């Protein structure tokens, strides 16, 4: 079982055969808006300020 | 007669299929069979393709 | 002996099977009485022979009745009389409440072992599950024999769609697909075995 | 007055659409459907012509 | 001794300490001794913060007129949008410099021109652009290029380094091609400042073609305009449009 | 860079916006569990099963 | 009695395949006039007021 799961460490779609996926997508997307929205601040302030 | 010839050529055959298809329905009753209200079956999938 | 070797049985019927067995069990529709009663006969004995089974294991666990503990003097073991204290404990719990599931807390555990200690019990969280596995089995099995029992005579109930109605009667349909895939497999087997497999054993 | 349209009661408005609706139809559900369907000596046929 | 707890205690501890020196524990102290040294000694020359003070100077105070450029902002931006969605739509929302133009029309040195450095596929006659790439251009003293994924900065005034820089651009948009095939959406991203360049992100796109000639792969003609389609579709784009004027004006496709 | 700056800032807004929408369905979808992940996951699955 | 129905034993015993039916087209009009009535007090009615 420990060899087996181990084959399952290697795969990816071995994890994600069942398309029930909206967790790891949504953890990865949230993560990612809010880089978005982190440097479209500075960037809008910098628009207020520099120009 | 009939049991020596049972242990000679069919008793070491159908113990062995009992025990491994014993091993191989309780491996599978603890991965799958729920506990009552507190069962998580969030690795369900998981266990299954383990198995 | 060679004749057996040298036939080989069509592994194409695990297919085959496959289908068939499903029609057989797809027939979930009872639609008179006669049928019923089938149904309800063959839940009964195949509940039967599991609950003979538990009673059985049960008996030996917990030990004699008093009856015998006096008349032919079956003194009990120290297992025995605790294992009978355990399962007073579960059975007065599914007394009072005969729909509870057979998984419990494991602070219900912790629970049960406090009181029979209290009473001068002792019991451990095996004990008490392997009590709890064959008792609640025994309660659900002579449940379902009870509701037998009440299906024998249950058909207003759903023509009324009566709210206060417990007495659901569908376990009987299960047993009845059963036999009927049963008998649907046998049959299809047989004739495998009487025009393809039968001969071939004759050339053989 | 628009704005006032908006007002109209949600079930006005339902009421309206499904009382049409049947309006639309019902000659349809019986003679197309119900008529060839109910004569069937097989409810499996009956089910048949209206799906 | 017999049936006594504490002498099955003791036992136990026996059978452990064998299963402790087990072959499996001797091999995996020699592996691990090995292991300690390899991948290793790295360690002691990261504990310097030098390189991070660096990267705090480009962050905070840069103490030359470069720092904290609002470009240079923007091009992050871009960055994450196209992390956050692969597909279009959401890299759609920000504005952007697209440039398309006909195949083999010199678009490329036009961005190179723009980008004033030997940054981009240069060669005689041949399908220049074949994986869009977009280079963000900011001023700044240091004519220097980066990219997204690695850490060589390739200096803009060398031409080993521009080679290095175009050769490995040429070899990231082959590897965003799958094998047979020619043409790939998956943008690069270079970051890319010096003197007298202006505010702008500008994105290469394969280049369009009339009709493939016969050593092409067929893919890319439906392929190729696909790919233009994402980028130029942008509602917050500006479209750049560059066409060979060389040329029988009937011949070119770009301007459909 | 005129078009940046009247584009940037509304999409900025609408990407503060695209966060909080992220949250919204974020939350109903998983209220317990925050950015879970498929390899996360697979250990906690494998170490459910050997167990 | 909707049992009857269930029972499905023969044309004699209730077949009541045409009361289901009925009530299918029930739900199909209500249904239908429910959502209309949705978009026109949300998305028309709006719409109406702009134009």
């Amino acid at each position: 079982v420990k060899e087996v799961l181990e084959d399952f460490a290697e795969d990816g779609e071995k994890k994600i055969k069942l398309l029930t996926g909206k967790r790891v997508q949504l953890a990865e997307d949230l993560k990612k808006v809010r880089e978005i929205q982190e440097k479209l601040d500075a960037f809008i302030e910098a628009l207020h300020q520099e120009k | 007669i009939k049991l020596k010839q049972w242990t000679d050529k069919q008793l070491p055959n159908k113990a062995v299929e009992v025990a491994w298809e014993t091993l191989q329905e309780e491996f599978s009753r603890f991965m799958t069979e729920p506990k009552g209200k507190e069962h998580d079956d969030i690795f369900d999938k998981l266990k299954e393709a383990v198995k | 002996e060679e004749s057996i070797k040298r036939h080989k049985w069509n592994d194409f019927a695990e297919d085959s099977l496959r289908v068939i067995q499903h029609n057989a069990l797809e027939d979930r529709s009872i639609s008179d009485k006669q049928q019923w009663d089938a149904a309800i006969y063959f839940m009964e004995e195949a509940l039967q022979a599991r609950l003979k089974d538990t009673e059985n294991a049960i008996e030996n666990m917990v030990g004699p009745d008093w009856k015998k503990r006096w008349l032919y003097w079956k003194n009990r073991t120290q297992e025995q009389c605790v294992h009978n204290e355990t399962k007073n404990e579960l059975e007065k719990m599914l007394k009072c409440n005969e729909e509870h599931p057979a998984y419990l807390a494991s602070d219900e555990i912790t629970t049960v072992r406090k009181n029979l200690e209290s009473r001068g019990v002792e019991v451990d969280p095996s004990l008490i599950k392997d009590t709890w596995h064959q008792v609640y089995r025994r309660h659900f099995l002579k449940t379902a024999l009870n509701h037998c029992n009440l299906c024998r005579r249950g058909f207003y109930y759903y023509q009324r769609h009566f709210v206060d109605s417990e007495l659901e009667c569908n376990d009987v349909v299960l047993f009845w697909r059963i036999q009927r895939m049963l008998a649907i497999t046998a049959n299809t087997l047989r004739q495998q075995l009487t025009n393809t497999e039968v001969r071939r054993l004759e050339k053989n | 007055e628009v704005i006032s349209l908006s007002q109209v009661t949600p079930k006005h408005w339902e009421e309206i659409l499904q009382q049409s609706l049947w309006e639309r139809v019902s000659t349809h559900v019986i003679e197309n459907i119900y008529l060839p369907a109910a004569q069937t000596m097989n409810s499996g046929t009956f089910n048949t012509t209206v799906d | 001794a017999t049936d006594r707890g504490s002498e099955s205690d003791k036992h136990f501890r026996k059978v452990s300490d064998k299963e402790k020196i087990d072959q499996l524990q001797e091999e995996l102290l020699h592996t691990q001794l090995k292991y300690q040294r390899i991948l290793e000694r790295l360690e002691k020359e990261n504990k310097e913060l030098r390189k991070l003070v660096l990267q705090k100077d480009d962050k905070g105070i840069h103490h030359r007129k470069l720092k904290k450029s609002l470009i240079d902002m923007y091009s992050e931006v871009l960055d994450v949008l196209s992390d956050y969605d692969a597909s279009y739509n959401t890299q759609d929302h920000l504005p952007r410099v697209v440039v398309v133009g006909d195949q083999s029309a010199g678009k490329t040195s036009v961005l190179e021109m723009i980008a004033q450095a030997r940054i981009f596929p240069r060669g005689s006659g041949e399908m220049m652009t074949r994986s869009p790439v977009k280079v963000t251009l900011s001023e700044g003293p240091h004519h220097v290029a980066l990219f997204k994924d690695s850490s060589r900065e390739f200096d803009l005034t060398k031409e080993e380094d521009l080679a290095a820089l175009r050769h490995e651009i040429e070899l990231r948009m082959r590897k965003n091609v799958k094998e047979g095939c020619t043409v790939s959406p998956e943008t690069i991203s270079l970051n890319v400042k010096g003197p007298g360049l202006q505010r702008m992100v500008l994105v290469d796109l394969p280049g369009v073609i009339n009709t493939v000639t016969s050593g092409m792969a067929p893919d890319t003609k439906e392929t190729i305009f696909s790919i233009s389609k994402a980028y130029m579709q942008n509602p917050n784009a500006i479209i750049l449009c560059i066409q060979d004027g060389s040329v029988d004006a009937e011949r070119s496709i770009v301007t459909d | 860079w005129k078009m940046v700056r009247e584009s940037v800032e509304q999409q900025a807004d609408s990407f503060k916006a695209t966060r909080f929408n992220l949250e919204t369905e974020w939350k109903n979808n998983y209220p317990r569990l925050r950015e879970l992940d498929r390899n996360e996951l697979f250990e906690k699955a494998k170490n459910e099963i050997l167990d």
